[PDB]
RNA sequence: GAACUGGCGAUGCGGGAUGAACCGAACGUAGAGUUAAGGUGCCGGAAUACACGCUCAUCAGACACCACAAAAGGUGUUAGU
RNA sequence: CCCUGAAAAUGGAUGGCGCUCAAGCGUGUUACCUAUACUCUACCGUCAGGGUUGAUAUGAUGCCCUGACGAGUAGGCAGGCGUGGAGGUCAGUGACGAAGCCUAGACCGUAAGGUCGGGUCGAACGGCCUCUAGUGCAGAUCUUGGUGGUAGUAGCAAAUA
RNA sequence: UUUGCUCCACACAAUAUAGAUGGAUACGAAUAAGGCGUCCUUGUGGCGUCGCUGAACCAUAGCAGGCUAGCAACGGUGCACUUGGCGGAAAGGCCUUGGGUGCUUGCUGGCGAAUUGCAAUGUCAUUUUGCGUGGGGAUAAAUCAUUUGUAUACGACUUAGA
């Protein structure tokens, strides 16, 4: 489900005769589609308040597009996840051009490094790092140096045919 | 001219099949120079001839023909499905067939 | 496959003809088959069905 | 179950099969390694 | 597309080359593989030698001459890999296997024919740099192949003769290229360049 | 000629031979249905012989037709043969196996006179 | 040895190499199309697809039922508090 | 994730070959392959609902229209196939060849089976409507008879020649 | 042994094809490096250029390819002849000297084709042979039987015999 979009989901408890106009709670949810986004909304509202989908209503769901989707950003993400033997809190840094793409990278990386499935991940917070010297992971820091430039040694060229006649090279 | 060919070379690969059951009514053909279904779309409906030789002369000739035609593409790599008037004899798995340019839409 | 809610190929369970080989009874059945098809009187249908019944289903009157 | 008493095998399994030789003249399978500095000489002889 | 495709086995990974050759032969293409002793297997030499020893122990208990046979030559190791990728027990599999020849070195007449490569099976393109790999000739020698030295000597002889061929070929192609360039910028050259030639 | 008919479709041209009639001489080819508890034929395992089924029934507009398009009527004599006088494009006469040669000559002459096709005109011909 | 349900027995078919029971789906005779479960290096029909990472094992690992593995350890390497 | 912990007896099993920026592990996005499943069509059968008689059809358990269904042991029922004999009929077949038998020859039926040609043969035998039963075989360590492989095999070597 | 055997030529008949339909078109080595060209105070040298696929290169026009005269030039390409070499891993192929001869679409010239009827592989290849024709060449053995015992159940083995 990593064709990720971000939605704002606003919902509430159902109005009653004694309590009209409830407090209109809102969440930011990364999900593949609106159905999953509303599911995640009710999942988190059930887990933090005494409101289930039966006693409430979704007032609004809107897709939030990245404000500047074409500038490279440094993102700090806070997650809590479940391992095989406990729950843990984690902080990670992702360099990428949008929030949804950072979160996609986050899910792929948590699956790769911790075998943490989507079920097992709560994204606590995704925030742009305003400036350098606040980045704390070296794998992001090393890309922020001055006049960065590196080669890509050992280029492997795709061959459309079964046999080549030339014993190819890896120069680049 | 040293060449007189007016057909495209093809190879009869196998029958349509699952892992353990084949269907001889459909033949899988690899057309030389075709690598994508998009390219193989050109050849749908083209007549196919399998040409083979016999000792006995039948009707003024010792070389016999099995006719068929390309029906649809198969997979992602340019293989096409073909149906023949009589099914190909399965000893021809790996034999050469001729895909003609008629009927022509170009 | 279909999740059948009732028995398939179930015969209606009613006689569609007299079991007897009486040619005269069969001629009566032919008459009232025509009458019950070509008239809208329920009487003809009742008589046609009564002509199918067995001996125990036609007690003497 | 195990033999209950160990003994060496009877006979040598490297001289198999115990068949008749294909010829009455046994083949010479290996000749001495050649020393090219020495004079030319036979490496074997035949006799009765 | 050629009637016979001659594959230089040097630098290829044995299993990927086997899969490619098996599909070629099953689709009715004739393949000659040369320099089987220069094939490559991923993983360290000791690892692949342990694998071959584990192969070596498998034999019919009551008669070893009918058990699995353990061919030591590099060409026969590659042939063994090709079996298992061809259903060799059928008539069609026997025909596909009869479409195949594998050699150590490059014997005649293939020594004067062009050799091709299979880039999807080339180690230099496929293995991550820094990963250990095994050379089939040395593995075969370690598991009992007898003819590594004679093949290396005779391949050196073929390589010197081929180098003389190539020096002559360089002279001729330089002559042809210079004379073609001289005849360039003529009317026919202009028109052919306009047409894309 | 006969009446025009749709193309004849047989739907199963292969004889339904009884299981193991090729195994044992004592088992004849006449179809019998396997009733054994473990029978692979009765259980319809893949790769076994097919069993006769009502689905194989011939199209009712071409059932009983010969490939010429005629139904076969067996005749023993000339009087039997005239029963097809007005039905020559739907019925063909077949002479019964036990008709003598000199009676077959008379039957054939009458059939040729009336236009009735005979399926076996060459039986018991003298030369 | 009991409970509820679904199955096998009484049932073939596609998949799990193989298998009564698992997954999918239940069956007249055919044609065409689309799929299920399962797959797409080769055997073997179908991408030696695309993408982000992790792992090098001188007993690697490789799919549910299912054909096992533990307590306990490692400046191996990778993320993290 | 990898390694140590981690030992069983014939040689051996991610199904096999093999695979190491995988053809392994986690995750995502597509394309593609193919079941007796789904959709559409034809045909078979079954069940259901219907139409069809004032000179119009083999004269109706016929013809026809419409829809939907089809797995199956033990078992139930129905429609049929075949055999010996009986009543009736075809003024049936037949020494110009009945019955039987043989036939990788033909035709009809989903099938039980039916029909035909050819060969052999020599005296009786069928179709249809009904009646009747000592009425259908692959098995029962079935009964009787006949015949194999084993097999030109074991054996025909005590008692002096 | 119905005047045998073998090898080149040749027309005939069969034959049966795991599958021809322009060309299998030759460095080696490395890949965190190389190819090619050029220059020098010959190197693990300088300089330039290329790759990012064979999507190339060669070939490729003519009744399945018929009939012909020249022009610059002595090219291109078959067929037999021939000169010398090289190649043993399975060489059985590669290169080269000279003349003869055919074609040449490099260019400009001259005639024909139809009716296979609107398609039907529309037959052009490659094997293995047997019967003839006309040239060349060569002129044996093995087994049984007998015999030995370095052998041996029988076969087999090992010896001998004009």
């Amino acid at each position: 489900m990593a064709h990720f979009k971000e939605y704002q989901v606003i919902g509430r408890r159902l109005p009653t005769e004694s309590v009209p106009e409830p407090k209109l709670f809102r969440m930011r949810i990364f999900a593949s589609n609106e159905v999953i986004a509303k599911s995640r909304y009710w999942y988190f509202l059930q887990k933090l308040h005494k409101v289930k989908k039966a006693s409430g209503e979704i007032v609004s769901i809107n897709q939030i597009n990245e404000a500047h989707p074409t500038k490279v950003k440094n993102f700090g993400v806070w997650v809590r996840y479940d391992s095989r033997s406990g729950t843990h809190n984690m902080y990670k840094e992702i360099r990428d051009v949008s929030r949804v793409a950072a979160v996609e990278t986050l899910y792929q990386d948590m699956a790769a490094r911790h075998r943490a499935r989507f079920r097992s991940i709560h994204i606590l917070k995704v925030a742009e790092i305003e400036k350098t010297a606040d980045v704390k992971r070296q794998y992001v820091k090393q890309f922020l140096t001055k006049d960065l430039k590196f080669p890509l040694p050992h280029r492997v060229q795709k061959s459309t045919k079964t046999f080549s006649y030339k014993r190819p090279s890896t120069f680049y | 001219a040293e060449s007189h060919r007016l057909y495209v070379k093809g190879k009869h690969l196998s029958y349509q099949r699952s892992k353990r059951v084949n269907n001889p009514n459909v033949s899988l053909i690899k057309i030389e120079g075709v690598a994508t279904p998009q390219d193989a779309q050109f050849y749908l409906g083209k007549r196919i001839a399998y040409v083979y030789r016999a000792s006995k002369e039948v009707r003024g000739s010792k070389i016999r023909v099995m006719w068929g035609k390309v029906t649809r593409t198969h997979g992602n790599s340019g293989v096409v499905r073909a149906t023949f008037r009589n099914n190909l004899p399965a000893k021809t798995f790996g034999a050469s067939v001729r895909i003609f340019l008629y009927p022509s839409n170009i | 496959g279909i999740d059948h809610t009732s028995k398939q190929h179930k015969r209606s369970g009613h006689r569609t003809a007299p079991k007897s080989d009486n040619v005269y009874l069969k001629l009566l059945v032919k008459l009232y088959t025509f009458l019950a098809r070509r008239t809208d009187a329920p009487f003809n249908k009742v008589v046609l069905k009564a002509l199918f019944l067995s001996k125990i289903n036609r007690p003497p009157v | 179950s195990h033999r209950k008493y160990e003994a060496p095998r009877h006979g040598h399994l490297g001289f198999l099969p115990r068949k008749r030789a294909a010829s009455i003249r046994a083949r010479v399978k290996a000749f001495p390694k050649d020393d090219r500095s020495k004079p030319v000489a036979l490496t074997s002889f035949l006799g009765y | 597309v050629e009637p016979v495709v001659v594959i230089d086995g040097k630098g290829h990974l044995v299993g990927r080359l086997a899969s490619v050759v098996a599909k070629q032969l099953l689709n009715g293409q004739k393949i000659v593989v040369v320099r089987a002793e220069e094939l490559n297997i991923s993983g360290e030499f000791f690892r692949n030698k342990l694998k071959y020893h584990d192969f070596l122990r498998k034999a019919t208990a009551f008669n070893k001459t009918r058990g699995p046979f353990h061919f030591r030559a590099p060409s026969r190791i590659f042939y063994k890999a090709l079996r298992g990728m061809v259903s060799h027990k059928t008539a069609r599999g026997k025909a596909a296997l009869e479409r195949l020849k594998v050699f150590e070195g490059i014997p005649p007449p293939y020594d004067k024919k062009k050799r091709v490569v299979v880039p999807q099976a080339l180690r230099v393109l496929r293995l991550k740099p820094g990963r250990k790999y095994t050379t089939l000739g040395k593995l075969s020698t370690s598991v009992g192949w007898k003819y590594e030295d004679v093949v290396a000597k005779l391949e050196a002889k073929r390589k010197v003769s081929s180098a003389e061929y190539y020096a002559k070929k360089r002279a001729f192609t330089k002559k042809v290229a210079s004379a073609n360039a001289t005849a360039a910028e003529s009317d026919v050259a202009k028109q052919l360049a306009a047409l894309g030639y | 000629a006969s009446l025009p008919h749709p193309k004849i479709v047989k739907k199963h041209t292969k004889k339904f031979k009884r299981h193991h009639s090729d195994r044992y001489h004592r088992v004849a080819e006449n179809w019998r249905k396997q009733k054994g508890i473990d029978s692979v034929v009765r259980r319809r395992f893949r790769g076994n012989i097919s069993q006769p089924k009502i689905g194989y029934g011939s199209n009712k507009k071409t059932k009983f037709l010969s490939p010429s398009g005629h139904k076969t009527f067996l005749v023993a004599n000339v009087k039997d043969l005239e029963t097809l006088t007005m039905h020559t494009k739907t019925y063909a006469a077949e002479i019964a196996h036990n008709i003598s040669a000199k009676n077959r000559v008379v039957i054939l002459a009458r059939a040729k006179a009336l236009g009735i096709k005979v399926t076996n005109p060459k039986g018991r011909l003298a030369l």
